[PDB]
């Protein structure tokens, strides 16, 4: 009777899907690259899909995935043990080198672009008429670090346009030079902001702009990443 | 402590990114809306406009001719009384038209025959609405991924709103409009069939209403944690994966055994859910014409 | 045994207890201190999933099901026959969730991202606790709890629930329920959207984080944006539970008579109690 069938003719649309799914889910990351960077031993009872053609925004090229997933750069980790798995100690400076918690990426040297056309990530001092409607406007807040010291004031706010939302803060350091901070990693209060991740002196190493009015996705990683990394190695001072 | 990105410490604003254009007909988009300075601490603070179309109308419109029948039968029982319409508002119940009639369009008004003229407007509101999720998906140029998953819900609905009750010939084996009236309709259904935990479509349909709970409730736990790294906007990650998308799947492989990409994760749960109104949709289409009882099948399996 | 970009992260330091000790991997699996805890405990669990499964007779999981200290006993210990196990195990089965999470932290320590997960878990974590540690020790004796059975617990609810008339009438349920349905509709549009605009009509250009929003504003008349929804998700979810781990920590410790009865706190209010007409006058 139809009863029996329907419940099995469906463990089909179920396992036959567990597939169709975990398939698509292997375009970025696999095949595995051993403890060196060479194809490894047992490579999952799963194949690799039929790479598809993406049609990027505004003819700014195209991406086909999966595909030549090259590690477009170097690394400063040199194994402290003999067998598979184990940790890989940093060479010198983990942050600058761009590793571990501070790790950054190999993404295009360009700024996101809204559907309209213009740069997509902009600075308030240049937004097309942007007043801060409510909240605690930091433009002028003496941002402090974690090891207790002054390091810079808020001089502007960076927003995403059609996603009108606070994304970044420019802050002039000890030498009148502009740095950029990850909204999503700071704390405004009554009068003083606070960066839980890093400290006074470590603001120095913060990678910086290459045009304080347009910032690329690429650069974003570098900084964001860096900032992160500091939650671990910039803690003997906080 | 710190900043659990649940509330953007700050809000801002500009005009209103009206949106795109493509081939859309804007001689039909209207005026914007105010700016709830609260709806902001979360998503956008912006509001409006919308597409008032050939279908914009028909949809909502006939969508009213429905709730103004569940506002016509409660302004009858309550005895045109403003106090009863409140007290015994819930209990109010317009059940279907008895087994006697059956498959007839000749049911007297008062007794059940006002349930018909009520359902009718309902259909013309969902398949006049579902039908619109397309056009919007089209004038924009987006896969029917949306319009599709809707059908999903319609499923469970169609089964319990016209489907099952045609192979039953009893307009009275459907659900009534009223707060509690249907709540019992369900309980009084787990029963005229036996026990419904014994149903791998409620032993599975159920299953799904759990992942779409754990899963979705993992994507936030996920996505958010790494906002600090371009976590948010998911789009320009598929087309360029960053420490964002990376560190992401990275936690799960070092945790559950594997992971998904950026594009993937979505196609993940997307089905996860649709499968609840689908398994359900089925789950019930059987009870009443292929299994006159279910504790039966718990022992039998044939 | 590694993803193309897993290399550039595997770094020492990151334990809450131990140090560089219980700090290393296992193929694509990580360990940590609670990597051993999520084991020593968990297993000591299946050690008792066999032992109490045998003194039961059969081995088919459609039946196996150690039971809770029967409604008698009380709050005291218990002979390893009925309950004695169900308990000792309840403790170890729980102890692996403690670790399951604490292990999920060293995993948020190394990547240092947000902690949005080892938290979201603690909601399901309690969803459990309450239904075994709390709710029961507050009504009377463990017993009330559920059977760690596969078809037995399904009858643990079918039961207790009806113990108070229909159950839908539980306001802490029905409203903990909606915050469960919707969540799915949530996922329901988030994927069918974000995706619908990633593999748009065959041909044309990939769409944008713009178009997205526009869709609904063109439909509903709004958009909780992007970063918006991705909270709506999390929360909408976490809630439903919190609202449920409640409609239970209640049914019995403060409310006994049938739930459906409570719905009179309303229908029998001063300014319209007597009044003729309707379905109660
Ligand atoms: C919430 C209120 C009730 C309850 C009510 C119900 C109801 C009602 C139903 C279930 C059903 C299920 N319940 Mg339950 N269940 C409860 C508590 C639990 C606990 C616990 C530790 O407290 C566990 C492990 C389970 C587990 C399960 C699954 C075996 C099954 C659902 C599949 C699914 O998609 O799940 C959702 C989870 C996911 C999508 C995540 C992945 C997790 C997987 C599914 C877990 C597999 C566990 C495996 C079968 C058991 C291994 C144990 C061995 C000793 C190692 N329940 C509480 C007490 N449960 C359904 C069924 O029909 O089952 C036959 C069903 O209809
Ligand atoms: C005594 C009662 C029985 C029982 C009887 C039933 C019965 C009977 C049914 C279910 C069904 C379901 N049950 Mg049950 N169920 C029980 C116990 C449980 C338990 C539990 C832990 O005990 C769980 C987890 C579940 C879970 C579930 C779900 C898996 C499933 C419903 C899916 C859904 O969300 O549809 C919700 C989504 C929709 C309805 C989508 C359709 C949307 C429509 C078209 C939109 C209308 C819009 C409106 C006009 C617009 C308003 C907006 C205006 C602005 C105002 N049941 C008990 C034991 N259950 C259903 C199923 O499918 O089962 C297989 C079902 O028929
Ligand atoms: C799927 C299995 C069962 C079932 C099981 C349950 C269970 C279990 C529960 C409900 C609950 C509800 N059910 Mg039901 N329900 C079924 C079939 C139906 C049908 C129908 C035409 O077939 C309708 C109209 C309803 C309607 C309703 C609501 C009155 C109420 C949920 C509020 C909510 O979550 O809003 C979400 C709303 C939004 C996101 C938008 C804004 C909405 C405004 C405030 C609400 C207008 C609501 C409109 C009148 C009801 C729409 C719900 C429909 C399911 C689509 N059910 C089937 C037969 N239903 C819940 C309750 O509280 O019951 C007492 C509850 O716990
Ligand atoms: C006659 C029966 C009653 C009834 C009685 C009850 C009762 C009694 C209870 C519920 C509860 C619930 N009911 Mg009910 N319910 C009824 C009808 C319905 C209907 C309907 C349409 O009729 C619906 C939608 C629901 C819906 C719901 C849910 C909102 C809620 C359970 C979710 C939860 O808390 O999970 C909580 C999640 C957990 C406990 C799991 C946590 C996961 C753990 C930590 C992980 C384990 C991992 C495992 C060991 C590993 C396996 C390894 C494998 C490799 C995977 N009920 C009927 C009317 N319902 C429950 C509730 O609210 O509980 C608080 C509850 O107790
Ligand atoms: C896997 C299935 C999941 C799912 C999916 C789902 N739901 C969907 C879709 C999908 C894919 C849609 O595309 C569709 C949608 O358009 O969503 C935005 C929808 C939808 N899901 C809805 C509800 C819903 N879905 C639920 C669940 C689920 N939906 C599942 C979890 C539930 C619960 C809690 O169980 C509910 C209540 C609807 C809101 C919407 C479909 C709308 C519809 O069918 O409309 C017909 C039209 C009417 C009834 C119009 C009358 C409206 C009011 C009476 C008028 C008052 C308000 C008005 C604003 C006044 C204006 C006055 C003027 C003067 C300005
Ligand atoms: C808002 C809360 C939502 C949620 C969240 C959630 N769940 C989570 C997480 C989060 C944030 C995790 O990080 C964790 C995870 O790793 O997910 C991939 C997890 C998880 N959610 C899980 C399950 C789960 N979540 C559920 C629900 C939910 N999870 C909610 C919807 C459900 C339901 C409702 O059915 C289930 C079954 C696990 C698969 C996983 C955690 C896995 C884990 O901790 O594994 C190590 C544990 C062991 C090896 C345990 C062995 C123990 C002994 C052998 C005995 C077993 C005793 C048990 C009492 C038996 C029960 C038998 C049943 C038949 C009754
Ligand atoms: C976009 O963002 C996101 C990602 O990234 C891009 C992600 O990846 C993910 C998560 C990834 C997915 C692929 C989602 C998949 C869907 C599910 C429904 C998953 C749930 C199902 C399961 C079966 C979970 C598996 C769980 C367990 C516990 C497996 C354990 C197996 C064993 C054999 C036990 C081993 C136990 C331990 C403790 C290891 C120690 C071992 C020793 C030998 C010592 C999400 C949600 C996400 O949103
Ligand atoms: C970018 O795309 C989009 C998403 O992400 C990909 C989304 O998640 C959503 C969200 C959609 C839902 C259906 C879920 C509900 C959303 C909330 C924000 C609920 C808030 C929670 C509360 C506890 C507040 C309670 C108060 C009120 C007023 C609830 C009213 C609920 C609504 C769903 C009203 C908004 C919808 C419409 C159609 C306006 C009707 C107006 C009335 C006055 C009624 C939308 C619209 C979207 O477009
Ligand atoms: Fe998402
Ligand atoms: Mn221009």
């Amino acid at each position: 009777d139809l009863a029996s069938l329907a419940i099995y003719s469906f463990w089909i649309f179920l396992a036959g899907l567990i597939y169709y799914l975990q398939t698509e889910n292997m375009r970025e990351g696999y095949p595995l690259e051993n403890e060196d960077g060479t194809p490894a031993a047992n490579q999952g009872p799963f194949p690799l899909p039929k790479p598809k053609t993406f049609i990027l925004p505004h003819g700014r090229g195209t991406l086909t995935v999966p595909g030549p997933e090259s590690e477009d750069r170097p690394i400063a980790l040199a194994r402290t043990a003999v067998s598979e798995g184990f940790p890989h100690a940093p060479t010198g400076d983990p942050m600058k080198d761009g590793v571990g918690p501070a790790s950054w990426v190999a993404r295009r040297d360009l700024p996101e672009l809204d559907g309209h056309g213009h740069n997509k990530i902009k600075p308030m001092k240049a937004a097309a008429g942007f007043h801060v409607s409510a909240g605690k406007n930091p433009i002028g807040l003496p941002v402090r670090g974690c090891d207790l010291e002054i390091a810079g004031k808020v001089v502007d706010i960076w927003v995403d346009i059609p996603e009108q939302m606070a994304r970044f803060l420019e802050v002039e350091l000890k030498d009148g030079s502009t740095r950029l901070l990850p909204m999503q990693m700071v704390k405004v209060q009554s009068n003083r902001v606070h960066v839980n991740a890093l400290s006074s002196d470590l603001f120095a190493g913060i990678p910086t702009i290459k045009s304080p009015t347009e910032v690329t996705l690429l650069e974003e990683d570098k900084i964001c990443g860096y900032v992160a990394g500091g939650l671990m190695y910039a803690a003997p001072k906080r | 402590a710190e900043y659990q990105n649940i509330f953007s410490q700050v809000q801002v604003r500009g005009p209103a990114d009206l949106g795109m254009t493509e081939d859309v007909n804007l001689a039909n988009r209207s005026g914007v809306g105010p700016f709830s300075t609260l709806l902001g601490w979360f998503g956008n603070a912006q509001l409006g406009p919308i597409y008032l179309g050939s279908l914009g109308v028909l949809s909502l419109f006939s969508g009213l001719m429905w709730f103004f029948t569940i506002g016509i039968w409660f302004w009858y029982q309550a005895g045109w009384n403003p106090a009863v319409f409140l007290r015994d508002l819930f209990f109010f119940s317009l059940e279907p038209p008895a087994p006697e009639y059956g498959l007839s369009f000749a049911a007297p008004l008062k007794e059940g025959g006002l349930w018909l003229i009520a359902s009718f407007f309902m259909f013309v509101a969902v398949w006049s609405w579902w039908g619109r999720t397309y056009l919007r998906a089209q004038a924009l140029g987006m896969g029917k991924h949306t319009a599709w998953a809707f059908l999903s819900a319609i499923w469970l609905w169609m089964v319990l709103g016209f489907i099952r009750p045609i192979l039953m010939g009893s307009w009275s084996e459907a659900v009534p409009y009223g707060i509690f009236s249907h709540l019992d309709w369900t309980n009084n259904f787990s029963l005229v069939h036996g026990n419904l935990f014994y149903n791998p479509f409620h032993g599975l349909s159920i299953a799904f209403l759990y992942g779409s709970a754990l899963l979705f409730a993992m994507h936030g736990a996920t996505i958010l944690a790494v906002s600090r790294f371009g976590g948010e906007r998911e789009l320009e990650q598929i087309a360029d994966r960053g420490t964002a998308a990376e560190r992401a799947a990275l936690f799960w492989r070092w945790t559950m055994g594997f992971n998904a990409t950026m594009e993937g994760i979505h196609r993940w749960a997307i089905w996860m859910a649709v499968l609840v109104t689908l398994t359900g949709g089925i789950g019930i289409l059987l009870s009443g014409t292929v299994v006159d009882n279910w504790y039966v099948w718990g022992q039998n399996h044939g | 045994a590694l993803l193309s970009f897993e290399r550039k992260y595997r770094v020492p330091g990151g334990t809450l207890v131990g140090g560089n000790l219980f700090d290393f991997w296992v193929g694509p699996f990580y360990v940590g201190f609670f990597g051993v805890a999520t084991f020593f405990f968990a297993a000591l669990g299946i050690i008792l999933i066999a032992w109490s499964a045998v003194l039961q007779g059969t081995w088919n999981p459609q039946l196996i099901s150690v039971y809770p200290p029967a409604l008698e006993y009380g709050l005291g210990g218990a002979p390893l026959a009925k309950g004695g196990l169900w308990q000792i195990i309840t403790i170890c089965a729980t102890g692996a969730f403690v670790s399951w999470a604490l292990r999920e932290v060293e995993i948020c320590r190394k990547l240092g991202i947000g902690y949005h997960i080892p938290f979201a878990f603690a909601f399901a974590i309690l969803a459990y606790l309450t239904l075994v540690l709390f709710r029961p020790v507050m009504m009377g004796a463990w017993g009330y709890a559920f059977p760690y059975g596969i078809w037995t617990h399904l009858d643990w609810v079918s039961n207790t629930g009806y113990t108070y008339g229909n159950f839908h009438y539980n306001p802490a349920h029905m409203i903990a329920i909606s915050f469960f349905f919707t969540n799915a509709l949530a996922l329901a549009l988030h994927g069918a959207l974000v995706l619908s605009a990633a593999n748009p009509e065959k041909g044309k250009e990939m769409r944008t984080p713009d178009h997205e929003d526009t869709f609904f504003r063109d439909l509903v008349g709004y958009s909780i944006g992007t970063l918006g929804i991705h909270r709506l998700g999390l929360l909408l979810s976490l809630s439903a539970v919190f609202f449920s781990a409640l409609c239970m920590i209640i049914t019995g410790t403060i409310w006994f008579d049938q739930w459906v009865d409570w719905w009179q706190w309303w229908v029998k209010l001063p300014w319209w109690a007597n009044i003729p007409g309707g379905i109660n006058g």
